[PDB]
């Protein structure tokens, strides 16, 4: 069958999905996630979009403002709108699968609603593709591939320049925050290759 | 996050072994999610953070993959020129361009709603503005516009069957991440993935650049520039977030450096110690590195040279002799709360003193506080992440290497004094602090061990579980949030692949409304603490053989 999704769980509760097309496959995935980790997923969803203060109050308003200032939601929606039908099925199947279990949960809450929803006082809402994409953008791109301290580096550099003078402040800056250090242990041995680019280390842009 | 991949020429009783320990911190419920996907071109098994559509850790029976954080510099800040008159505009290539802007309302439970505006230029969202200089800073990411494609490259790569197909998808992943490869024939590979800017000449990537036009990136560097190796001459690939390659520049973070002192050397020594390794020995490297003090190796030679002409009754020297007898592996006593040897507490107090006398002294306040931590700072709940060598300590290591360090010592961090005098003074500070708390008999010093907490708050500081769901482990272990091992062509089985993992506390986070906890809520928690692991299944027969339940759905789109 093309309409059938079979879910087998192992001795540790780990789900295996058997399905024949993309949409059915990711629908199954979505569905077991909603069974296993619904409260965790809902708090992650609020965390990555900055909607925590709506269910947890005033201590989370700065958090929510910080999250929203660090991304541009329409740029994400435009990337989702350009996907081909096969790629769009991954995301749409997954949200549909979650939705199918959330519908049963919101219909049968006396036995199926995760206890923490009662504890924190709110209930799960339905997901769309945008929400699935934002789980990965928030907790992986926006947080683990976004590091810079360029502004604070400039404040240190300026403070070293005042202490040791202009040329000397720069060389101490290079002592504390070198660009490259040729003795660093590297995952690729020097006999295999080295990085070809060379960079300015004088702050030549001022 | 660490990774070791062992190929054909180093593997014993197998052709290839991959061990991965992604380090994200420790949480309840579990950071990652176990999942097997069988259909539409996919046949995979493994676990992945936040149940991503694509599996960050797993295999499809032919190849296996894993990740560690790349820390390349893929983000630069652009100083935009504003105008007091004509606000909402910024100068770019000789014209006054208007900003993108959007309004946001923060609804607040039991409070009033708050609305604010977000601003964006051609370089990116505006971080902060300086009205005084009429400058606004825009953070510009090289991956901007490729977030969704990176998610998809992590999904499609699960179908690759060889290096060529896998690197096609690696070339589309735009975030700074190391990717690793292993296969049934014993081939192994590594790619430092991501999109890196093609910067104009003279652009120093550690500091801001004017956003007026002339400093704009030229584009993105081609995938041929990304550091990558296939079937390395050494026979193995090891990483612990250290540099990918000779001359590759690191993130611009002031607290992050790739220098001569690096924790990956701890993995290297163990993999070079034996000519070949079995899967059991590859897995055992998790237990040794978990427990290894990272500073002993670095500063023991300096301590030994400094106290060499001291008498046996000089306490400074007694401190160095205790360190010389130690292999640096921390082990708990029987009480479950103190370490068996006082080495880490000694290095901690020594290093704090040495930093305060050298690096900290050369830097103006308030920047001196960036360089004072010894790397042992924790609280009662323990570290929130991996233990590393602190920045201050990496800078001090270069200084104690003298003219053997490639880094010009523009200021002498020892301020005219012979090194040994500064080392001995710090050692006197150490003896004074520790003997006052523990007494003079070094052999009965019972110093406090670090513990490990599975937090109910996720990594942002937001609750994802009730506070009582927090779990405590007596021994802190410097190891991945989950560990997974894949063994290809085992001589000891008829199966072409064997894989294991451990996802603690368990697969499920479900608690019924009556307070009844799921059966798989915590069945992996003790396994985690003792370095155990569970089998990952991939084939239909193995899944059927270990089935505990089945659910069938009939749905049409
Ligand atoms: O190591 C880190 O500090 C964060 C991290 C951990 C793992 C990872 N990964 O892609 O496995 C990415 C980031
Ligand atoms: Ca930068």
């Amino acid at each position: 069958s093309s309409s059938e999704i079979k879910i087998v769980r192992d001795e540790y509760g780990m789900p295996h999905i058997y399905a024949n097309d993309t949409w059915h496959l990711f629908y199954g995935y979505g569905y077991v996630v909603a069974q296993d980790r619904l409260f965790q997923m809902e708090m992650a969803r609020r965390s990555t979009q900055g909607t925590v203060a709506e269910v947890l109050g005033k201590d989370f308003v700065k958090f929510d403002k910080d999250i929203r200032r660090n991304y541009w939601p329409d740029a994400i929606r435009a990337q989702i709108a350009a996907l081909s039908p096969e790629d769009m099925s991954i995301l749409q199947g997954y949200a549909d699968g979650m939705n199918a279990w959330i519908d049963k949960v919101n219909t049968n809450p006396e036995t199926l609603l995760p206890k923490q929803f009662n504890t924190f006082g709110f209930t799960p809402k339905r997901w769309e593709p945008f929400d699935v994409a934002m789980i990965f953008v928030g907790t992986m791109a926006n947080r683990f591939s976004d590091s810079t301290s360029e502004i604070d580096n400039l404040a240190l550099l300026t403070a070293l320049k005042d202490k040791y003078g202009v040329s000397q402040g720069m060389a101490v800056f290079n002592q504390l925050k070198w660009l490259v250090n040729p003795s660093a242990p590297t995952t690729i041995a020097v006999q295999e290759s080295n990085y070809p680019l060379k960079f300015n280390q004088q702050n030549s842009q001022t | 996050s660490n990774m070791w991949v062992i190929g054909k020429s180093k593997a014993q009783d197998a052709k290839a072994i991959m061990v991965n320990g992604p380090q994200f911190g420790w949480y309840a419920p579990a950071y990652t999610y176990g999942i097997g996907l069988h259909g539409a071109g996919y046949d995979v098994t493994g676990n992945t953070p936040f149940a991503y559509p694509g599996l960050v850790f797993g295999h499809n029976g032919v190849i296996s993959w894993g990740s560690t954080a790349g820390f390349g510099d893929d983000v630069d800040i652009f100083a935009e020129r504003l105008s007091a008159e004509k606000p909402g505009y910024y100068l770019h290539n000789g014209k006054w361009v208007k900003m993108l802007s959007r309004e946001e309302t923060i609804t607040v439970k039991n409070g009033q709603a708050e609305t604010f505006t977000v601003w964006r230029t051609v370089h990116g969202n505006i971080l902060q503005t300086d009205q005084t200089t009429q400058t606004a800073y825009a953070k510009s990411r090289a991956w901007d516009g490729k977030e969704v494609a990176s998610l998809l490259a992590w999904t499609h790569q699960m179908k690759a069957k060889n290096w060529q197909q896998w690197t096609q998808q690696a070339a589309k992943q735009a975030l700074t991440i190391n990717w690793y490869y292993a296969d049934v024939n014993g081939n192994i590979g590594y790619v430092h993935t991501g999109a890196y800017p093609d910067r104009q000449s003279g652009h120093d990537p550690r500091l801001p650049v004017p956003g007026t036009g002339k400093w704009d990136w030229k584009g993105l560097l081609p995938f041929e520039m990304n550091p990558k190796v296939y079937n390395p001459q050494s026979g193995y690939i090891a990483n612990w977030n250290n540099s990918p390659q000779k001359d590759y520049p690191a993130s611009d973070l002031f607290a992050f450096l790739w220098g001569g002192a690096d924790r990956v050397t701890e993995i290297d020594r163990l993999l070079e110690q034996k000519p070949r390794l079995t899967a059991d020995q590859a897995w055992d490297v998790i237990r040794q590195t978990s427990r290894q003090d990272l500073n002993l190796r670095l500063f023991l030679p300096t301590l030994q040279a400094a106290t060499s002409g001291l008498t046996q009754s000089d306490p400074r020297r007694q401190l160095v002799e205790t360190l010389t007898r130690w292999d640096g592996i921390n082990l708990l006593n029987d009480d479950g709360k103190t370490w068996q040897q006082p080495g880490s507490a000694i290095l901690n107090v020594w290093l704090t003193s040495m930093l305060k006398r050298t690096v900290v002294a050369a830097v103006p306040m308030p920047f001196d506080k960036w360089y004072s931590a010894s790397g042992y700072e924790t609280t009662q709940d323990g570290p929130t992440g991996s233990l590393n060598i602190s920045v201050g300590a990496k800078i001090l290591y270069e200084a104690v290497q003298g003219d053997k360090s490639p880094i010009p010592q523009a200021v002498d961090l020892f301020a005219g004094k012979p090194q040994q005098e500064v080392v001995l003074a710090a050692l006197e500070d150490t003896w004074e602090t520790l003997s006052k708390r523990y007494g003079n008999n070094v052999s009965n010093w019972k110093t406090p061990a670090m513990a490990l907490t599975f937090r109910a708050n996720n990594f942002f500081g937001v609750p994802q579980a009730a506070a009582e769901e927090t779990r405590h482990q007596a021994e802190y272990q410097n190891r991945g949030t989950e560990n997974d091992m894949i063994v290809f062509s085992p001589t000891t089985s008829d199966r072409p692949v064997l894989a294991w993992d451990v996802v603690a506390p368990g697969q499920s986070g479900f608690i019924a409304p009556d307070g009844t906890v799921d059966k798989h809520y915590e069945d992996q928690l003790k396994m985690y603490e003792n370095f155990g692991r569970k089998s990952l299944w991939l084939t239909k027969q193995d899944v059927e053989a270990h089935k505990e339940s089945q659910e069938v759905l009939h749905v049409q789109r």
